[PDB]
DNA sequence: ACGCGGCATTCAAGGACT
DNA sequence: GATAAATACAGACCTAAGTCCTTGAATGCCGCGT
DNA sequence: CTGTATTTAT
């Protein structure tokens, strides 16, 4: 078809701060600062997919009112990440005169914040101090440990969490009534588990099922989409015999098409994260896990290696 | 300020009720420097078992990655002088040495992997385990005396400053001598200081001429009859030998050289 | 001297015979010869035998050896310098100078020189093992391609750095130590031309021993106490040991002593002061190991467990860029080890 | 040329979305997403030769026509994974129009895996905000490479390795297009080794129409499988195998020594067989498989260090025989 | 055998300076009619299509439909080794491979000859669409040229708008804003700085302004300019040469 | 001209002399060069990957097959070779490979279509691509897909596991097996009477089993006897203890006395005999190899015994071809097979 | 024709890589 | 004014490696004015 | 940790 649709994530993007379900503290505080005005330089960090893009621009949007075309400069860091940009087109927007509501100033928002280089955050120090009774910074980025502590001092420290599934579902309640989607509570509540939180994941696969097959029900969910990797590598590594790991190996992943590297990468990221093993196992298991990776890495990918690495973990484990 | 500006907005009253969730929300996460990941990562209670849900693994982590240039130099300085507090049953203090030692080994070969021409970065979450956290468990305690800084990086410049000494005296002798870089101050050094050193110290300021032809026969000058006798270790030190050489001869040793 | 009495011919050469022969084959029809990799242990008389070989190939002007500067330049900006011996019919590279380089020198100069052309022009590699892996890669086509312009003649002692396609393209010349008898008469035939006076003959067999089939050694041996004993040697005279020998000793003697971690501060200690002063850590490895296993007070049990963890800390070393990271593990797993 | 001057493995690539078998899953969802008009952004992960690529050109093919090549910015990351391409002419393809006819934008990025971290955080954006007129397709072999932000944006479907009866219908239609015939188990012995590649039973099977004297009329055997691909046979495997196990030492390396150097069989893939017949067993104790699993791991790993072939046989008949005699 | 041999050098060289920046993979395929030309830009935003003709060569002989592909990047640094007062001549054998440009003058006696390898370009498509565009007008190129690249300065996005007798150039930046307005007028003294625009709908789009700039390029080949403009369809931006034309086929922004 | 070259290879190192020339010249590798001599009828070459031990014939096949392809004098510009010994990074592969691949078949001359076949294609052979990043390979990936229809792609590395699964997956992978006595048996008498080369009855047999699978060290051993027994002059037959000396073998008293070593567990009476071995510069490999045989051949041995002796062994092998100290592993060897 | 004047392009140094 | 609490804070910074990225300096060609 | 520096307290 020469046209298409508008994705469900971008056309049901919360336009009101109050269409936000989560981290219901801090979009309180955001409406609030909406309604008096006086935004503060601030950065939100977080988790992909849990509404920061979406509160900064909708906050941007009540704030300005009609001077959104204006008032906002819209520069995805990532993007643009030279000093450059600081120098000329920030310091320009920052020095131009316009006229606002009282209360409100003009809003730099920043997306992706994380990926700007150590020159332009360290030039944008001044020019978030020099105009900032006329400008106002805003920052949102993945992990704000990239972002320099000078730049986190002279803004407020709004930090998200992942999604509830109670938040989730109500979303995804919402749209589905809005859109007319046969449904049923195991597929909802499977596509909850397989978001693990992060709402544009939810959507994008209520997308995908409806799209597909038409019904939400937990077997067309499964089908287009998989299980998440990590359980069954957890499962495989907590096993309690090797012959079941072995298996669990064998069918889910060697079979299923999953890399030798993926696999052992997801190992270590599950055995490292593991909180019922004991410390120094778990560490010994890293371990052999590392050593089979380095193996993986030097070009022996094959069955031999990851079961070997299982016989060792079960080793270690048996004493 | 920022935070009294911005909490103040929906809540009226900031008290003990709700500090702990400011506080949670607002701690400032600074990179902690190369000293205080060595105070740290070097800690018995970090590793004990009601220590480790306070401070998981993945924090360990991350606190290696806080500096990953300097983190395992300096837990291989000061792995070995602390007091452990997590020895094992019927495991001694030297036992929980050498496995350590032998971790920061394979620690080692993995930094080496991955700071090669392969540029195996995707290791490197491993080689924090191998080089900072494995070793320190091993050995987790008390800091018995203080945290010093790796010696590893001046000893290494001394090592290149000497290996270009040697090479350029090599390089001199070249003609002379059928040998190779280390080969030199292996077995020659020792004999060219007897010819050349020892006939100062016996015959005196008289044995400047065959010291003379000594360099001249293999193109050495006062810089490399300089840095050769500092190339000797232990029992053949010379550091104090050339300073009871008397002032005159070598005065007269360098006027004739000229 | 060492270098006062060296042969400049196959003619001269009095050690292992055979060798001789085998490179008198050799010279016999010059242009048809093989790319050598002569090896054996150090000391033997490798480079000497190498560089009768060429004077018997080419003119006896091959020993006018000639220093000249190459300046190279790396992946990066830096600049790089190699001091490269030249003769009118060959040149020698030793690329153990360099660092992880050795594969840019190797792989420019080589193919400059195969441009530039009695029809070929021997290279002699007289540092082989350190030759980086990717550097051998690079020769293993130098080899092939310019084999009628570049005839390599390499210099090693322990073969097991080098890679299998290399020991395949190449002629292997084993080289076997000169024997106690014949380090004795070549011992004898410098103190009857230096006129150094000998109480007896037992001195120069001791010497030999002492040397463990080593002829440089035995030689800077004999003129080191040659100097202190006014070139008189009696019966009595001491054997002059290098000062790393003697440093060793000593390591090992605490080694033995102290089985501690506050000896293992020295420990490190001494390990330290050896490396900052030119001395290759698997060299320390070897002697701190066969020293230790010369300890009579400890039984067969330790001493396989000291040559296990030797092996392994040996495996360790040649897969590690940091040293002392292997070396001070091996002495704290001997210290478990007692 | 006349695409038949090309090898099989091009020959016979896919060229409309009903010549790719096996991932129906796949193929009957987006079909039913284009013909429906919501395609989503799309994520094509899997192992080499599952048809990922194919996929996606056969998808460009039926949603553009013919003239797919200069509708379509089809970019190998690999070749280009800077950041500048992502300023430049991703988003300038994305912005601006089509030159040819009216619809949407596809981007295919091949071997996304490869692409730097500052060009997938540039990307993350890109995507986002030319959602009405443009659609990213990401295929990577490998989905750890790819960062997290990149992964939530995109729908995913993951190409399961071909299972057998996809490779006996495309195995039947290379056979109908050429003049060739298979035995069937000459054909299960390529199913077994293909691993769930098309790849290699493409490459397998032109190399055995080369080895055949006479195409026009003779049939390819087993036999002529195992000598072109060079893999050991099943008998071989078990003969080897009964004499490591229940023979004496001598016999043992003789009968090893004889079939390698009979068919001159490689060790290594005498070991993958060897594990693969003895996984399938069933073992009393669980030392024993953990014993042989890390002995023939390590006898591996060194043989792709290289050695001594014959150190390295003695050493996997010495730990198949310790492992079973765990087993008393 | 083809030998295709230009009166005048420059010509050839202000033609391929024209769209040397535009694109750097071209198919340069000679038929009997004339050399035509067509390549894509990397971002696929640009069509270029070059029509050379007959009337331009001195001397031109195609024995054979030939497909030339060559890099405009050095096909370009092959022109610049040519001076003024040469007449060139395109040399390609039967089988297209290693083009040989002839760089020849007789009132002194010197030989210039030069190679360039062929690549094997697959994309020959081949393909423009003539349609009844909303709007066509023309205007001198020195111009419309100044017009772009002085509004290139205030922003990357130029705006179009055709209306009813009157031409209107918008550009909004963060900077500032500018817009210049025309009208159609014929002068009879120089029929050549006139302004001709011939329209049917209004037309409102927005187009790039690094392409705008790399079109104008174009502007050395001819003193006037051809523009059509039509809803949702590729602006034809033509230089008309002598014996054929240049044209630019530009892809508008999404609102 | 072809006289010049005659004569120089007439008077050259035999590893080169006798390099295959055509295809047919190939000793036992049979299972490829029936595919690419099937080729040389059509034109339809696949991506090759050529791996296997070292000094097979990967390189002299790829050389020959070309040859054949195209001719001599075509085969310059239908060919381009890139080894170790040229830079192996990204911007090689995305600069010099892709321009050359994209670049228009060369036009054959008239005396190349009428005797050679010259197919529509140009190889890129690609000399230790094991080398190579896997970086530079996943660039490759498409280079080689996209430009098939002009280019072919062959890459030769010893060890196929350093080369990605994908490109692994696109090429066509023809393992070249180990050149043993039985298969090369007969390019070797074919050298030796070329050459006049006179031999026992088991000399060649011999010099094949101590080559272990390489054809070039088999000829450059055959070339030394050669040497050395025309500067004997003697006019007798090379044997085959000559072969051993000249092959670095360590000799059988000598292997008798390490195993009586062996045998009596003294660490002391070991240490001294290893120890006045390594004064001789018989290489440890060779020696455990040796060891290997004499131990596993033997049938006075226990089961058990051979079980750990043999895992000994290649521990010992493997870490000897990491780069360490010949003594120090040898003597650990000695000492646990003396505590076995 | 002949000389500056910005502006695009090429070169070189520093930092980072989970 | 000296000596204790009570605590914040400094101890130090290397050389290679491959590839992408950015920033400033040095470089080039091309348009306008006289 | 050990050693040095600064501010409030005795
Ligand atoms: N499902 C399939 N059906 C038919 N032929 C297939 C299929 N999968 C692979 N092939 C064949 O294998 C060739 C390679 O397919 P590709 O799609 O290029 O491989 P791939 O899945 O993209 O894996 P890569 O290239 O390593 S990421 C195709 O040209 C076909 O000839
Ligand atoms: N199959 C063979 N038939 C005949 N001679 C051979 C054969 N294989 C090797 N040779 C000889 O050995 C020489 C070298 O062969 P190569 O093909 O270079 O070996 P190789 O496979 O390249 O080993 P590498 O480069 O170390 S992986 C040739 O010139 C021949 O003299
Ligand atoms: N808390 C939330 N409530 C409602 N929708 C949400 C929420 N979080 C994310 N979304 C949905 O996810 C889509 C994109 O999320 P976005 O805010 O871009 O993620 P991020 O915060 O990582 O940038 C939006 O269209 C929005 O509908
Ligand atoms: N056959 C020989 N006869 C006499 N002296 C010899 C002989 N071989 C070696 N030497 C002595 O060895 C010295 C050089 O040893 P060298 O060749 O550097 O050892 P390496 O084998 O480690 O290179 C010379 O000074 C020479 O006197
Ligand atoms: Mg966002
Ligand atoms: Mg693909
Ligand atoms: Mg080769």
């Amino acid at each position: 078809t020469l046209s298409l649709q508008l994705p469900w994530v971008e056309k049901y993007r919360p336009q009101v701060l109050s269409d936000i379900v989560g981290n219901k503290e801090t979009i309180d505080r955001l409406q609030q600062i909406a309604k008096d005005g006086n935004m503060p330089h601030m950065i939100i960090s977080g988790m992909p997919g849990i509404g920061k893009t979406t509160s900064v621009h909708c906050l941007a949007h009540e704030l300005l009112g009609r001077s959104y075309a204006d008032g906002v400069l819209e520069l995805n860091a990532s993007d643009d990440r030279g000093i450059d940009v600081v120098r000329n087109q920030i310091k320009h927007f920052a020095q131009k005169k316009l006229h606002l509501p009282p209360g409100k100033h003009k809003i730099v928002i920043l997306d992706e914040a994380d990926s700007m280089t150590a020159g332009a955050q360290q030039a944008l120090r001044r020019t978030m101090e020099l105009y900032s009774n006329s400008t106002r910074f805003a920052f949102a980025c993945n992990q704000s440990n990239k972002i320099i502590e000078p730049l986190q001092s002279r803004c407020a420290i709004l930090r998200y969490s992942k999604l509830s599934d109670e938040d989730v579902l109500k979303r995804l309640l919402q749209i589905i009534k809005l859109e007319d989607v046969k449904y049923t509570n195991d597929g909802l509540e499977a596509i909850i588990f397989t978001a693990e939180g992060d709402m544009r994941q939810a959507i994008n696969n209520l997308q995908s099922t409806v799209a597909g097959h038409g019904l939400v029900n937990a077997d067309n969910v499964f089908k287009i989409v998989d299980s998440p990797h990590p359980l069954i590598v957890k499962k495989m590594l907590l096993a309690s015999n090797l012959e079941d790991s072995i298996q669990i190996l064998r069918t889910d992943l060697w079979k299923k098409g999953y890399s030798s590297i993926d696999i052992v990468t997801t190992s270590f990221r599950v055995t490292k994260n593991l909180a019922q093993v004991k410390e120094s196992v778990r560490l010994e298991m890293i371990k052999e896990i590392g050593l089979t990776h380095m193996r993986i890495l030097e070009g022996v990918g094959t069955y031999l290696q990851l079961a070997s690495m299982l016989a060792k973990i079960h080793k270690l484990n048996n004493k | 300020i920022n935070l009294l500006s911005t909490i103040s907005t929906t809540t009226k009253t900031i008290n003990h009720e709700n500090i702990n969730e400011i506080s949670k929300a607002w701690e400032k996460n600074i990179a902690l420097k190369p000293f205080d990941i060595a105070h740290k990562m070097l800690d018995g209670q970090i590793y004990s078992d009601i220590g480790s849900r306070n401070f998981t693994l993945n924090d360990k982590i991350a606190l290696y990655f806080d500096d990953f240039d300097f983190t395992p130099l300096m837990i291989q300085e000061n792995y070995l002088s602390t007091r452990p507090s997590v020895l094992k049953p019927g495991q001694s203090h030297l036992e929980a040495v050498a496995e350590a030692a032998n971790c920061i080994s394979l620690g080692d070969i993995v930094e080496k992997k991955i700071r090669s021409s392969e540029q195996l970065w995707s290791l490197l979450p491993l080689h924090a385990v191998l080089s900072s956290v494995y070793p320190a468990s091993k050995v987790a305690g008390h800091m018995a005396g203080r945290i010093n800084f790796t010696a590893w990086l001046g000893q290494n410049s001394k090592s290149a400053k000497y290996y270009r000494l040697l090479q350029e005296i090599h390089y001199h002798t070249r003609l002379g001598t059928s040998t190779d870089k280390i080969g030199l101050r292996l077995d020659y050094l020792p004999t060219f200081r007897k010819r050349l050193l020892d006939p100062f110290l016996k015959q005196g300021a008289d044995a400047i001429s065959s010291v003379i032809e000594v360099m001249d026969d293999y193109y050495l000058t006062k810089e490399d009859w300089d840095s050769i006798m500092e190339f000797f270790v232990g029992p053949d030190v010379t550091t104090a030998i050339i300073k009871k050489i008397p002032a005159t001869v070598k005065s007269g040793f360098t006027r004739k050289y000229n | 001297w060492v270098d006062k009495y060296r042969p400049k011919s196959l003619n001269a050469l009095s050690h292992n015979e055979e060798l001789t022969n085998f490179l008198k084959s050799l010279s016999d029809q010059p242009r048809d010869l093989p790319h050598l990799l002569l090896y054996g242990p150090n000391g033997t008389g490798k480079k000497t035998r190498c560089m009768a070989l060429l004077e018997s190939i080419f003119g006896p002007g091959v020993y006018r050896l000639k220093i000249d500067v190459r300046q190279f330049v790396t992946a990066s900006n830096r600049k790089l310098e190699l001091n490269v011996v030249s003769s009118p019919y060959h040149l020698e590279i030793t690329p153990s100078d360099m660092g992880n380089n050795d594969r840019i020198v190797i792989q420019e100069l080589l193919k400059e020189v195969a441009q530039m052309e009695h029809r070929y022009k021997c290279v002699i590699i007289n540092e082989a093992n350190s030759l980086t892996k990717d550097a051998q890669a690079a020769l293993r086509r130098t080899m092939e391609k310019y084999s009628k312009n570049i005839r390599l003649i390499m210099v090693c002692d322990s073969m097991s750095p080098i890679i299998a396609p290399i020991k395949s393209r190449c002629l292997l010349i084993r080289c076997p130590a000169p024997s106690d008898s014949e380090i004795s008469t070549i011992l004898s035939d410098v103190v009857t031309n230096e006129r150094i006076q000998l109480e007896t003959k037992d001195i120069l067999k001791r010497i030999a021993q002492a040397s463990n089939g080593n002829l440089r050694v035995s030689l800077l041996m004999l003129e080191s106490m040659a100097l202190n004993n006014e070139l008189a040697l009696k019966s009595s005279s001491p054997i002059i040991k290098p000062d790393w020998i003697i440093v060793i000793h000593k390591l090992t003697r605490k080694i033995v002593k102290e089985r501690s971690v506050n000896s293992l501060i020295e420990c490190r200690a001494v390990l330290y002061d050896l490396l900052a002063h030119c001395i290759p850590a698997n060299i320390i490895l070897k002697e701190l190991t066969f020293s230790l296993l010369d300890v009579e007070t400890l039984n067969t049990t330790n001493k396989s467990s000291i040559i296990e963890y030797s092996s392994v800390f040996d495996e360790r070393l040649s897969l590690g860029n940091k040293a002392i990271f292997h070396l001070e593990g091996f002495i704290a797993k001997v210290m478990c080890c007692l | 040329r006349s695409k038949e001057n090309l090898p099989w493995v091009e020959k016979y690539r896919p060229e409309t979305l009903d010549e790719v078998y096996g991932q129906n899953e796949v193929i009957t969802t987006v079909r039913k997403f284009v013909d429906e008009g919501k395609l989503p952004h799309l994520l094509f992960y899997g192992p080499p030769g599952t048809g990922k690529t194919s996929t996606i050109v056969a998808l460009a093919r039926e949603i553009y026509g013919k003239n797919y090549s200069n509708m379509v910015l089809e970019l190998n990351a690999s070749d280009d994974r800077g950041i500048d391409v992502v300023r430049n002419q991703i988003k300038d393809f994305a912005s601006t129009r089509q030159i040819f006819s009216k619809g949407f934008k596809l981007i295919i990025l091949d071997e996304a895996d490869a692409m730097t971290n500052a060009a997938q955080n540039a990307l993350r954006r890109v995507i986002e905000r030319y959602t009405k007129n443009t659609r990213f397709c990401v295929l990577a072999n490998y989905a750890h490479k790819l960062t997290p932000a990149l992964l939530s944006r995109c729908t995913r479907f993951r190409f399961q390795p071909l299972p057998q009866e996809a490779i006996e219908r495309r195995i039947a239609n290379v056979l109908v297009h050429e003049k060739l015939k298979l035995s069937p188990n000459a054909e299960k012995a390529l199913i077994e080794l293909s691993n769930g590649d098309m790849r290699r039973v493409l490459n397998v099977l032109q190399s055995c129409k080369a080895t055949l004297d006479n195409p026009d009329e003779d049939e390819i055997s087993d036999d002529v499988i195992y000598e072109c691909c060079g893999a050991p046979r099943p008998s071989d495997l078990k003969a080897v195998l009964k004499s490591i196990l229940e023979d004496d030492w001598g016999t043992a390396h003789y009968t090893l020594n004889k079939v390698r150097s009979a068919k001159g069989l490689a060790l290594i893939d005498l070991i993958e067989g060897i594990v693969k017949i003895l996984e399938d067993y069933e073992l009393q104790n669980e030392e024993t498989r953990v014993h042989l699993l890390t002995k023939l791991a390590d006898i591996e790993y060194s043989i792709s260090k290289g050695g001594n072939d014959q150190i390295q046989g003695s050493a996997v008949i010495g730990a198949i025989k310790a492992s079973f005699e765990n087993e008393t | 055998m083809l030998e295709a041999k230009f009166e005048e050098a420059s010509l050839f060289k202000r033609i391929i300076d024209g769209f040397k920046d535009c694109v750097q993979l071209v198919n340069f395929q000679c038929k009997e009619d004339g050399i035509i030309a067509q390549a894509v830009d990397d971002s696929r935003v640009l069509l270029v299509s070059l029509e050379i003709g007959v009337e331009a060569f001195q001397e031109y002989r195609c024995d054979h439909p030939v497909t030339l592909g060559m890099d405009l990047t050095s096909l370009s640094k092959i022109l610049r080794c040519g001076n003024n007062t040469d007449t060139l001549t395109l040399i390609a054998d039967n089988t297209p491979d290693s083009i040989i440009l002839l760089f020849e003058d007789t009132k002194k006696d010197r030989i210039a000859e030069y190679s360039l390898k062929l690549m094997d370009i697959d994309a020959d498509f081949l393909k423009i669409e003539e349609l009844q565009y909303d709007s066509t007008l023309s205007l001198p190129s020195s111009e419309f040229s100044k017009i772009v690249r002085d509004l290139s300065q205030l922003s990357d996005s130029i705006n179009i708008m055709i209306t009813k007798e009157t031409i209107k150039f918008v550009a909004d930046g963060d900077i500032g804003s500018g817009s210049v307005i025309i009208k159609p007028f014929v002068d009879m003294e120089h029929p050549e700085t006139s302004i001709k625009l011939e329209m049917d709908q209004p037309v409102d789009l927005t187009f790039g302004a690094k392409y705008l700039l790399d079109i104008i390029k174009g502007s050395s080949l001819s003193d006037r300019v051809g523009i059509r403009l039509s809803s949702e369809a590729p602006a034809l931006f033509q230089f008309d040469l002598k014996s054929g034309f240049l044209q630019f086929f530009l892809a508008p922004k999404f609102n | 001209s072809k006289l010049a070259a005659e004569q120089s290879l007439a008077q050259q190192p035999w590893v080169e002399k006798y390099r295959p020339k055509n295809l047919d010249e190939v000793t036992a590798q049979d299972h490829a060069v029936t595919v690419l001599k099937k080729t040389l009828k059509s034109a339809n070459l696949p991506h090759m990957l050529f791996y296997g031990p070292p000094g097979t014939g990967k390189t002299s096949t790829i050389l020959a097959l070309t040859k054949e392809l195209y001719g001599p004098d075509l085969m310059k510009s239908r060919i381009l070779e890139l080894n170790a010994s040229d830079e192996r990074g990204i911007s090689i592969v995305r600069e010099k490979v892709k321009n050359f691949a994209r670049l228009t078949v060369s036009k054959p001359s008239k005396h190349d279509l009428e005797n050679y076949p010259c197919p529509p294609y140009k190889i890129i052979i690609l000399d230790e691509a094991d080398s190579m990043t896997a970086d530079a390979q996943s660039a490759l990936r498409r280079t080689m897909e996209t430009y098939s229809g002009v280019t072919r792609f062959c890459l030769i590395c010893n060890y196929v596991t350093r080369i990605i699964d994908p490109l692994a997956s696109r090429c066509s992978k023809f393992r070249f097996k180990a050149l043993d006595a039985s298969n090369a048996i007969d390019r070797l008498r074919f050298i030796s009477e070329q050459e006049n080369v006179k031999c026992d009855d088991g000399v060649l047999e011999r010099i094949l089993d101590i080559s272990a699978g390489d054809l070039r060290r088999g000829i450059t051993l055959l070339q030394s006897a050669s040497k050395g027994a025309q500067y004997l002059g003697d006019g007798k037959n090379i044997t085959s203890t000559q072969v051993e000396e000249l092959a670095g073998v360590v000799p059988h008293d000598i292997l008798i006395e390490i195993v009586e070593k062996v045998k009596s567990g003294d660490f002391d009476e070991i240490k001294k005999y290893v120890n006045t071995f390594m004064k001789s510069g018989w290489s440890a490999a060779s020696v455990v190899n040796q060891l290997h045989e004499y131990y596993i051949t033997n049938d006075n041995f226990d089961t058990n015994f051979k079980n750990q002796i043999s895992w000994l062994l290649f521990t010992t092998d493997s870490r000897l071809n990491n780069g360490t100290n010949e003594h120090i592993q040898l003597l650990n060897l000695l000492v646990k097979i003396s505590q076995l």
